[PDB]
DNA sequence: GCCTATCGATGTATATATCTGACACGTGCCTGGAGACTAGGGAGTAATCCCCTTGGCGGTTAAAACGCGGGGGACAGCGCGTACGTGCGTTTAAGCGGTGCTAGAGCTGTCTACGACCAATTGAGCGGCCTCGGCACCGGGATTCTGAT
DNA sequence: ATCAGAATCCCGGTGCCGAGGCCGCTCAATTGGTCGTAGACAGCTCTAGCACCGCTTAAACGCACGTACGCGCTGTCCCCCGCGTTTTAACCGCCAAGGGGATTACTCCCTAGTCTCCAGGCACGTGTCAGATATATACATCGATAGGC
């Protein structure tokens, strides 16, 4: 368990995050605890999106998450759609939505 | 004979295309248009196979959102047809000019 | 050439959340871009916050407050919790 | 006939059924007839902005080829971040 | 004598588009700011300039929203602005979910 | 005290916006919109203040929060 | 001073220092601050010229936030540049729709 | 007390250049200072991102030129670019 | 004037069958992360000064609030006629396979000017303090809008 | 088209405090020197972007007809608007605590920086399984028909 990610209990890297912070000119002295926190946050968000997209894949009888499933997961959820609202997912399409005025009677 | 009515086929088209990820503008004409829009800014310019595809994806995403706004402006005025006034309003409120 | 990506880490997270579900190369290319974008947003907010307080360091706290500012309410409240867990049991060892 | 062709202006190459298809993906039931030459102008203006920014990106790096990263950067400079095509 | 419905309204529009003052009253807005803030952290002091800046931003935002609302009202061939107009204007801007 | 934003004040705000005639239901909608706006802009000012070990919300915090939401304010400290 | 050497009134040295303490890049070139100061001076001159013209049209001899707002909103390019800015104590440009006016 | 800096004198010299007899109020002074700061940070962040994009670590005049071309509008990015090039040229001419 | 049986007209969804192309997994390698250690300054601490926000009082005015009449606009209904949808047959060009070339991306290696740091020096620039002229105002006339004659 | 008559313009006197100078001072910019990485510059490889033709085939185009949606008109109504009147609290002027922001100096630990060492991480090459894609089913959506009720 020599890796910092092992001590942090995260799958996302901590050394890579620290290197990116240092070489990104974000500040002149990156703290030792910042990479762990940021890696944990990114892992949390990735897990949230992936778990929401896999449910859509299951509902569509698919064993592979394609961009459609990611689009459905992000746009359906209110918080993710708020964070990723003004962002385009390539080959994601649009949410099915037809409005009451247009439907026939 | 069998004759569908104004708006009956349209709804099936909406359902079909809203369920698909396909790129609804054909690629070659859009590529040509991209190159000639790029040629006023700089001549002797080449494009990768993926740059034009990214441009097209962004373009139809923008246009689809704009048409959603245009339909909603049309319904605002007690209409089902989307008209150029609707697009102009839907682009004025968003600040684009 | 030599290129780096987050793909393997996203795939391990996938195996945790959904051990039986796979992912395509395009979905992975989208998830990697998502991770990078969120990284840049949080890091830039933290850097600006350090600049405001005449500081010169990005600590775990500045990341916490950038998370609070950026992420929505419920996502922010869960992300701060799990990040605090990670940092506290990292510093324990 | 076996002389030549019209050489259509290619902003017309974005044909009427293509614009109609885009509208139908947008949830539009009925469409006017004057909204095609307006959609063409809107699309053209959008492309001019994005392509000008991406050609500035390309020129700064001293390259003759417009990379996908240039397009992504140009879009992200305008609050239109594109996921999946680089970055 | 009396003025017809609308003329003094035009006079007020020509009057208030010509000035640069702050239209909302200062003290009620101050109280609103503090009661909103208390929900996040208890007993927060405020610099006078902080509330002044908040008021200026709020008035600017509300005036721009009312401009968009008026455009929406004119779209429907009406001179009255209605809550649906504000809803449409905030939505198109993306401010409303 | 959201009712403190009086009907004549909203009317003046509408007149400066070019509005000529206002429905009677506009006022509550405007008050709600203003409350959401203020909540959004103060939840960030209070965070910028909490991170600083300050109990006073300075004009700089408000300016930073407003700039963060795409609303740059000139003349109040920036 | 580099400001006189560059033929500018804006401070080249302070622009260099701010580019240096802002973490913008690890290294800052010699010509970057001069160019940035020149551009800033040009933009300031443009805004001040238009604002002073507006003040003269209003007979005011001192530019005030209202004149700055009028100058910025009357010029298309400056309005695009300052499009999401809210100049304090600036007001709104006079504009009433044709429909509202009586027939 | 503290020691604060502002772009208040240089703006006041530019004002004398454009309008020799016109003045500026304190609120307008602060507004112009905020404008200068905002433009500075915009054109510096754009240059920093451009340097990062090309695996670059130095912010030189070329990055500032291209950032002024990306950020500023069409006609306002021409006179500004010419002025910057002139300033750089005459600075490098003199020692 | 229903709306309810019912047609045969098309569309969608669901069923099993066989491919491929792209997705997992493994192998070898190397470049980046981990583990030592150092010096040094950035952040935390306590302590002091003093601005500055808070709450209180009183007065006075303006503004907000409530009530009224009425007229102008929102809204429902109706009719007309042109535009848009839908289907047919015919024609055009996109899509994908070729062909061939070569410009240009991307890598290494070189090396030398530009810049990063330090130290000593000096004057630009900031604040203290001061003053004089301009603008907000106040009230008085003329003026231009107007409002029913 | 016309008047009287509210409501902004126009003008002169007043006068208050903020903008515009002038000074003392310090700390930040400038000059001079040195050193080291970094970046323009030459060179070479070969990836992939450029044009074209060939061939298929589904989308696009052109045209006809019919229906329904848009737009103008009319009429009713109610709900806003503009004015008067009474009520409320915002504004301001002043004084006064005292809590908290900003400084100061001291001090210790955290982070950059260096070196060594090796194991995590992806390129490359791979086998096979999810999914594209079918055409078959079987079953709905939908005028159109014409029956009583």
């Amino acid at each position: 368990a020599k890796t910092r990610s092992s001590r942090a209990g995260l799958q996302f890297p901590v050394g890579r995050v620290h290197r990116l912070l240092r070489k990104g000119n974000y500040a002149e002295r990156v703290g030792a605890g910042a990479p762990v926190y940021l890696a944990a946050v990114l892992e949390y968000l990735t897990a949230e999106i992936l778990e929401l997209a896999g449910n859509a894949a299951r509902d569509n009888k698919k064993t592979r998450i394609i961009p459609r499933h990611l689009q459905l997961a992000v746009r359906n959820d209110e918080e993710l759609n708020k964070l990723l609202g003004r962002v385009t997912i390539a080959q994601g399409g649009v949410l099915p939505n037809i409005q009451s005025v247009l439907l026939p009677k | 004979p069998h004759r569908y009515r104004p708006g009956t086929v349209a709804l099936r088209e909406i359902r079909r295309y809203q369920k698909s990820t396909e790129l609804l503008i054909r690629k070659l004409p859009f590529q040509r248009l991209v190159r000639e829009i790029a040629q006023d800014f700089k001549t002797d310019l080449r494009f990768q196979s993926s740059a034009v595809m990214a441009l097209q994806e962004a373009s139809e995403a923008y246009l689809v959102a704009l048409f959603e706004d245009t339909n909603l402006c049309a319904i605002h005025a007690k209409r089902v047809t989307i008209m150029p006034k609707d697009i102009q309003l839907a682009r004025r409120i968003r600040g684009e000019r | 050439t030599r290129k780096e990506s987050y793909a393997i880490y996203v795939y391990k997270v996938l195996k945790q959340v959904h051990p039986d579900t796979g992912i395509s190369s395009k979905a992975m290319s989208i998830m990697n871009s998502f991770v990078n974008d969120v990284f840049e947003r949080i890091a830039g907010e933290a850097s600006r916050l350090a600049h405001y307080n005449k500081r010169s360091t990005i600590t775990s706290r500045e990341i916490q407050t950038a998370v609070r500012l950026l992420l929505p309410g419920e996502l922010a409240k869960h992300a701060v919790s799990e990040g605090t867990k990670a940092v506290t049991k990292y510093t324990s060892a | 006939k076996r002389h030549r062709k019209v050489l259509r202006d290619n902003i017309q190459g974005i044909t009427k059924p293509a614009i109609r298809r885009l509208a139908r993906r947008g949830g539009v039931k009925r469409i006017s007839g004057l909204i095609y030459e307006e959609t063409r102008g809107v699309l053209k203006v959008f492309l001019e902005n994005v392509i000008r920014d991406a050609v500035t990106y390309t020129e700064h790096a001293k390259r003759k080829t417009v990379t996908a990263m240039d397009v992504v950067y140009a879009l992200k400079r305008q609050g239109r971040t594109l996921y999946g095509f680089g970055g």
